[PDB]
């Protein structure tokens, strides 16, 4: 059996109601139970998932009202009547009504305020010198959207080589997000300069945060 | 207490066979069919097959993606589920969970998993494993920003703590990346400038592909 889901994505913010599709290639309805063998399963990140509808419509215990699984046949759908900062996660369907297969999943993400990036400089440390290494790391704290865009300065020129750009998953309590920006060089081509910049422009302010050190 | 604990994960050749193991406690292991499903990172969840009840005669059934490749068993006694994989390749890189799939003939029945493992990463290449190397991230107010940068290791994962799990809220971790083959992610967690430097302030990385802990303690400059 084929199991499909929609949206892959979408984000709504808190207070919202959402509802999420999922679709069969054959009734999952059993003639003999007559039951629909179906079951929803909540995945957040970096954990397994936990179930939270099954037999289409019946609630797992411990999950909340706001969560309401319908449908019957091929045509299913989880409804969650107000999500808050908890619901981020991927949703998963699952049929059971001929061995198991799982729906493709529509991740569920926030929309909130915009929010200003909190910005940390970090020159290297002394034992990553010592094993000829040095990593220069700019840290953009707890902003929203997830867009931002990182600029890095040697001496008053703008490096661009050497440099790794990653974000985080979307806050579980305030909804934001934190990214960090690497640039890598060897302890001679960090001994070679002495000014350190980088500057974080984010859609909150038209003019970049700066971050300086000097060797 | 019901408890699933996914065991074997690591990194494997190219080609090669690898056995996972799920031990398991608290429920009557017999009376219910173990199901394995799988998922590539960033990727959706796929069932890969299951072994059912002692009622049902202990039968196995598996996803078309696998029949021929993955194998179930299970060792009754020591209520343990096995998980076969053959000539595996670059698809099969994935976490590896295992499930408490539905039990028919005796006590409460429902179509669900109500129980999954915690899960074990198996990735398929030919590289090396190498146990990272982590470096303290300090400053150069109110509140001071700390963090672990963790280069050069491999396979994934690693997993980052702050005072042994003490130290919970203002934790940050970014992504890995990928670069030259080997992985990097740095890890950041905020405090009152009171706690710090004056107590003490440590990050507890760890690479289960080779059986690793290495903690760090941050110190000034
Ligand atoms: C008709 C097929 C199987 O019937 C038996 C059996 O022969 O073992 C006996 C039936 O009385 C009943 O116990 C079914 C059992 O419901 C089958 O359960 C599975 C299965 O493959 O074992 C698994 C269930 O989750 C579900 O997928 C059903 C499916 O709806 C077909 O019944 O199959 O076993
Ligand atoms: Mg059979």
């Amino acid at each position: 059996i084929v199991m499909t889901q929609s949206p892959s994505s979408l984000a709504v913010s808190a207070g919202e109601k959402v509802t999420m599709s999922c679709k069969s290639s054959q009734s999952l309805l059993n003639s003999r139970t007559r039951k629909n063998y179906l079951a929803w399963y909540q995945q957040k990140p970096g954990q397994s998932p936990k179930l939270l509808i099954y037999w289409a419509s019946t609630r797992e215990s411990g999950v909340p009202d706001r969560f309401t699984g319908s449908g019957s046949g091929t045509d299913f759908t989880l409804t969650i009547s107000s999500v808050q900062a908890e619901d981020l996660a991927v949703y998963y369907c699952k049929q059971s009504n001929n061995l198991r297969t799982f729906g493709g999943g529509t991740k569920l993400e926030i929309k909130r305020a915009d929010a200003a990036p909190t910005v940390s400089i970090f020159p290297p440390s002394s034992e990553q010198l010592t094993s000829g290494g040095a990593s220069v790391v700019c840290f953009l704290n707890n902003f929203y959207p997830k867009d931002i865009n990182v600029k890095w300065k040697i001496d008053g020129s703008e490096r661009q080589n050497g440099v790794l750009n990653s974000w985080t998953d979307q806050d579980s309590k305030d909804s934001t997000y934190s990214m960090s920006s690497t640039l890598t060089l060897t302890k001679d081509e960090y001994e070679r300069h002495n000014s350190y910049t980088c500057e974080a422009t984010h859609k909150t302010s038209t003019s970049p945060i700066v971050k300086s050190f000097n060797r | 207490e019901v408890m699933l604990v996914e065991s074997g994960g690591g990194l494997v050749q190219p080609g090669n066979s690898l056995r996972l193991s799920c031990a398991t406690s608290g429920f009557t292991f017999t009376d219910y069919y173990m199901s394995w499903v799988r998922q590539p990172p960033g990727k959706a969840l796929e069932w890969l097959g299951f072994i059912r009840n002692k009622a049902k005669g202990y039968t196995t059934e598996y996803s078309a993606s696998v029949k021929g490749r993955f194998t179930i068993s299970r060792d009754n006694s020591q209520s343990i589920l096995y998980l076969q994989m053959n000539t595996l390749r670059a698809e099969d890189s994935a976490t590896y969970y295992c499930a408490r799939d539905i039990s028919p003939s005796y006590g409460v029945y429902y179509e669900g998993f109500a129980y999954w493992g915690q899960g074990t990463l198996v990735t398929v290449s030919a590289a090396t494993t190498t146990a990272p190397s982590v470096y303290p991230l300090v400053p150069g107010g109110s509140s001071v920003t700390l963090g672990c940068l963790v280069k050069g290791y491999f396979p994934e994962p690693v997993t980052v703590k702050w005072n042994y799990g003490a130290l919970s809220s203002g934790v940050r971790t970014v992504s890995s990346v990928l670069q030259s083959g080997f992985y990097s992610l740095s890890s950041l967690v905020t405090v009152p400038s009171s706690t710090w430097p004056s107590q003490t302030v440590i990050c507890n990385v760890a690479h289960p592909a080779s059986k690793t802990e290495l903690i760090k303690r941050i110190e000034p400059r």
